[PDB]
RNA sequence: UUCAAAUGAGAACUUUGAAGACUGAAGUGGGGAAAGGUUCCACGUCAACAGCAGUUGGACGUGGGUUAGUCGAUCCUAAGA
RNA sequence: AUAUGGAUUCUUCACGGUAACGUAACUGAAUGUGGAGACGUCGGCGCGAGCCCUGGGAGGAGUUAUCUUUUCUUCUUAACAGCUUAUCACCCCGGAAUUGGUUUAUCCGGAGAUGGGGUCUUAUGGCUGGAAGAGGCCAGCACCUUUGCUGGCUCCGGUGCGCUUGUGACGGCCCGUGAAAAUCCACAGGAAGGAAUAGUUUUCAUGCCAGGUCGUACUGAUAACCGCAGCAGGUCUCCAAGGUGAACAGCCUCUAGUUGAUAGAAUAAUGUAGAUAAGGGAAGUCGGCAAAAUAGAUCCGUAACUUCGGGAUAAGGAUUGGCUCUAAGGGUCGGACGAUCAACUUAGAACUGGUACGGACAAGGGGAAUCUGACUGUCUAAUUAAAACAUAGCAUUGCGAUGGUCAGAAAGUGAUGUUGACGCAAU
C-alpha cells in the first residue's frame, strides 16, 4: 500500500525503472480509442443541447 | 483464491462440459455446469429470427403452452410477417393475371 | 452526523482482584485518545469517566469500540497484563475485562 | 477404471475372494501335504492381464 | 416455492384437500432502516408447492392466525 | 535439517509439541480420462520386503466400506464394421 | 388414468391492438412444409459472472523496547418459481441536398434516413419466494459424564486498458466456406366431432401413481499405469492468490501440501559442478573449442544491396536511483462556467547519495566477404538435420466413360468416382 501510495503521487517511473515498450505498458489505440469517444461524446451534446448545428456538426465529426 | 473441480467424470472442455464459478449458501465456491444456450427459431422463406416465439431447446417446447410457440396470424410461427405479406401480395396478383391472361386467350382464340 | 456514542468497559474482575487500576487507565485513555490525528485535541468532543468498576467514554467524534480494544490492549502490555487479562465484548459497545482460563495448581 | 463393465467387476471380486492365505486346519489333516498357498496374488507382483 | 399476496387466495390454499401442515416464522427486521419491526411468514405446504404469505403487521397476523383453519397442522416457530 | 517428550528391549528415520526450510496457483495444491483392482479405512502386527534402520508402511494377518427417475452407460448416428 | 376449478359456446371451436404483436386457456386425422438439434479460425470493441484491490461499522486474534485510531481475519446466499430487465430485429407517423445519421474499426437511407412513439427474443442483471429456520464469527453454562443446554452479530459502500471465463454486434481469411442421425416443436390442410337447459376444452391451474439393470472406494504417478523394480524415462485434461516486472518468465510470499533420497567425522592429491586473477591480449590450438564481452526500456541516428515488401534492433552514440514539485490528457449533474468524483500515462524543473542506479533476477556481441539451397516445412526412434526430400511456379504425356491409371482367385466384384479436360492419372 505504501508503494502503491507512491505511485501514485508519482514516484518510480521513470526510465531506470520502465523494462517494457511504450505500447506494452498503455497501448495507444486504447488511448486513441478514449480521445475519440471523448470528441464525439461532446460533440453529440452540442448538437442535443443546440450550442451547434447539424452542419457543423457533421463537419466536426468528420474532422 | 478457492479452486473448483469438475462435478462429472467428463475432464475435458467440450461443448457439453461448460462451467461457472458459483458462491453458496455455505461461503464457498463451487462449479455448476451450464447448459448449451438455446437459438432462435427461424422464418421458413427469409432465415430470420421470429418475433414473439420464445427460445428454447428442441425438448424444451414440449412443457410450455401454444402461446409461446405461436402469433396469431396465418403461418404464425414458421413464417414472419413480412414473407406473409409478401405471399399474400403475390397470391392476390399472380390470380388476377390469371383472371386476365385467360380472357385474353379466349379472345385471341374467337378472333383468330 | 454526531451523534453522541456511549462505550462501557467493566473492569471489576481485575479491579476486585487487586491488579487492576481504574484511575489510572481513565487516565491513560484521557492522555492517549487521539482526536483529529493528535492527543490532547479532547475538547468539548470525548468525555472519560469512572468510578471504580465502569469507565464510560462519550465520544461524538470518530470513536470506534476497536479503537478503545486497541488502545486498552496498549495499556495492558505497558502494565505488563497482556498475557493475563483480556479485552472482550459482552453487547454492542459494552465491554469487560477478563482474565485467561487458568488452573488452580492443587 | 472407475467406470467398469460388470464382466470386469466380477473377475476382481473372484479375485478378492481368492486372496488369502490357508487354512490353519488344514495344516492339522491327516497325511497333509499342503503347506503354502503357492498361488496367492498380490496386486504389486503379478497382473491379473484383465 | 411460490410467494402468494390474495389473502383469499391463502385461504383457498389453507382449505384444500391435499393440504396438512402450515409453518409461521417469525423474522425481526427494519423497515426502511428505521425502529425494529416484526414481520409473519405463513408457509403452506402444498404436494408440489411450498406457498408463503408475508405479513408486515403483527395485528393482522394474529387475527390470520385465529382464522386459521382448525385440522391445518401449524408448525409455530 | 535440529530440540524435547511419549511409545518401545532397541529411535537419525514412528507419534505429538517446539524450531528452521521448500514446492510458490504452468505447485511437491484440489479433481479426473486410460490403466491398475482393494492398493481406500480400522484393528492387530515384524519372520521376508522398504539396496541403512525401523516400534513405521502401498508389507503381513483379520475385517469394514462404493446406496441415483435427474451423474454416466443404456438411445442416436460419424469414418467405418 | 382421471376429477375439480378456470376458459369457450344459443354468432359454436376466445378476445384485444392500425401494426409489430399480447394473453393462464382458446378442438384437430391423413398428407405436405419449415424450424430447432447443427457446428471453422483469428482480431478489436461492448456487457455479465467469479476472482483481484479498497472504505465505514460490529466481532476475534497478533504486535506494543519506541511508534502505528495499527497488521491479519468473519460479515455468505444453490437449483427452482413470480415480476421485471436487451444489443440486434421489426411496426406506426413523416418525407430528406445546405445530404444527414453513425462505429475503435465506414457503413446506412425515396427499396423511406434523421426524429418521436411503440413491439419482441430473456444471454444476462435486479427485487421477492426458496431463506435464515441454513451456514459463518464470538460470548456465557454443569460434568468422570461416550450426557445436554443459553445468548449476541451476521450491515452499509467504492473502484478499474486489471486476471480468468461466458456472451453480443461486428470485421479479416480461403482454388480451405469449416458432420450426421435419434428427437422435439410449429405451420399449411380440414377427414371429422361438438351446445340450450345443456355441451366442449387434459398445449391454463390444481389433484393421483410410477420410474427397472450395470458403474460409483482409491491412486492417477521421483512408490498404486507402462518400462523384468517402490526405475531421475514415458503417459490426455479442468481450476488457479499477492508483490516486482511487458509478462502463466526469473525471485520472494498467503491457502494447501511436503521436509522424502543410508548416515557420522575430517578437508591430501586427482576429479565433477561453479568462480576470481597483476601486465600483455589469440603470442595457444588443425581450428578463438570453451569462456569473456553484449543484453531491458527511452532518445539521436542507421550503409551497400534489393524481388521496393526488406536489409534493421544494421552500424554508431546519450540516458536510467531517491526525493520535493509542476504541466497536460476525464466522468456525472445544472443552466462564459460551477458543484462533485476518480484512474494511470507522458513530459519538464529543483534538491540529494554514489566506487554501482534494467544495482539481485532477467537479458542480441557486432561487422566485411565466398560457396551453397529460393523461402516456411520434412526424414535415418538408438552415431549422419544436410547441399538430401517436399514445396509453390514451370514443362511433357495418356484419357470423352464401350475410357485413362490401377485392384480382385472369381463374381450380377472394386479405387479414382457424391468425378468429367479450369478433371483425373503418369512423370
Ligand atoms: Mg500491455
Ligand atoms: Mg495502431
Ligand atoms: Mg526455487
Ligand atoms: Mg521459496
Ligand atoms: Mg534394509
Ligand atoms: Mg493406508
Ligand atoms: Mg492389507
Ligand atoms: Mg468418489
Ligand atoms: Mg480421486
Ligand atoms: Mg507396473
Ligand atoms: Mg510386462
Ligand atoms: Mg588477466
Ligand atoms: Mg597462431
Ligand atoms: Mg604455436
Ligand atoms: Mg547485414
Ligand atoms: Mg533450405
Ligand atoms: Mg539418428
Ligand atoms: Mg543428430
Ligand atoms: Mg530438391
Ligand atoms: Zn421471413
Amino acid at each position: 500500500r505504501a508503494h502503491a501510495q507512491s505511485k501514485r503521487e508519482g514516484r518510480h517511473s521513470g526510465y531506470g525503472k520502465r523494462k517494457g515498450t511504450r505500447e506494452a505498458r498503455l497501448p495507444s489505440q486504447v488511448v486513441w480509442i478514449r480521445r475519440l469517444r471523448v470528441l464525439r461524446r461532446l460533440l453529440a451534446k452540442y448538437r442535443d443541447a443546440g450550442k451547434i448545428d447539424k452542419h457543423l456538426y457533421h463537419v466536426l465529426y468528420k474532422e | 483464491a478457492q479452486r473448483v473441480t469438475f462435478r462429472r467424470r467428463n475432464p475435458y472442455n467440450t461443448r457439453s462440459n461448460k462451467i461457472k464459478v458459483v458462491k453458496t449458501p455455505g461461503g464457498i465456491l463451487r462449479a455448476q455446469h451450464v447448459k448449451k444456450l438455446a437459438t432462435r427459431p427461424k422464418c421458413g422463406d427469409c432465415g430470420s429470427a421470429l418475433q414473439g416465439i420464445s427460445t428454447l431447446r428442441p425438448r424444451q417446447y414440449a412443457t410450455v403452452s401454444k402461446t409461446h410457440k405461436t402469433v396469431s396470424r396465418a403461418y404464425g410461427g414458421s413464417r414472419c410477417a413480412n414473407c406473409v405479406k409478401e405471399r399474400i401480395i403475390r397470391a392476390f396478383l399472380i390470380e388476377e393475371q390469371k383472371i386476365v391472361k385467360k380472357v385474353v386467350k379466349e379472345q385471341t382464340e374467337a378472333a383468330k | 452526523q454526531k451523534i453522541a456514542k456511549t462505550f462501557t468497559v467493566d473492569v471489576s474482575s481485575p479491579t476486585e482482584n487487586g491488579v487492576f487500576d481504574p484511575a489510572s487507565y481513565a487516565k491513560y485513555l484521557i492522555d492517549h485518545i487521539k482526536v483529529e490525528g493528535a492527543v490532547g485535541n479532547l475538547g468539548n468532543a470525548v468525555t472519560v469517566t469512572e468510578d471504580g468498576t465502569v469507565v464510560t467514554v462519550v465520544s461524538t467524534a470518530k470513536f470506534s469500540g476497536k479503537y478503545l480494544k486497541y488502545l486498552t490492549k496498549k495499556y495492558l502490555k505497558k502494565n505488563q497484563l497482556r498475557d493475563w487479562i483480556r479485552f472482550v465484548s459482552t453487547k454492542t459497545n459494552e465491554y469487560r475485562l477478563a482474565f485467561y482460563q487458568v488452573t488452580p495448581e492443587e | 477404471a472407475a467406470q467398469k463393465s460388470f464382466r470386469i467387476k466380477q473377475k476382481m471380486a473372484k479375485a478378492k475372494k481368492q486372496n488369502r492365505p490357508l487354512p490353519q486346519w488344514i495344516r492339522l489333516r491327516t497325511n497333509n501335504t499342503i503347506r503354502y498357498n503357492a498361488k496367492r496374488r498380490n496386486w504389486r507382483r503379478t497382473k491379473m492381464n484383465i | 416455492a411460490r410467494e402468494i399476496t390474495d389473502i383469499k387466495q391463502f385461504l383457498e390454499l389453507t382449505r384444500r384437500a391435499d393440504v396438512k401442515t402450515a409453518t409461521v416464522k417469525i423474522n425481526k427486521k427494519l423497515n426502511k432502516a428505521g425502529k425494529p419491526f416484526r414481520q409473519t411468514k405463513f408457509k403452506v405446504r402444498g404436494s408440489s408447492s411450498l406457498y408463503t404469505l408475508v405479513i408486515n403487521d403483527a395485528g393482522k397476523a394474529k387475527k390470520l392466525i385465529q382464522s386459521l383453519p382448525p385440522t391445518l397442522k401449524v408448525n409455530r416457530l
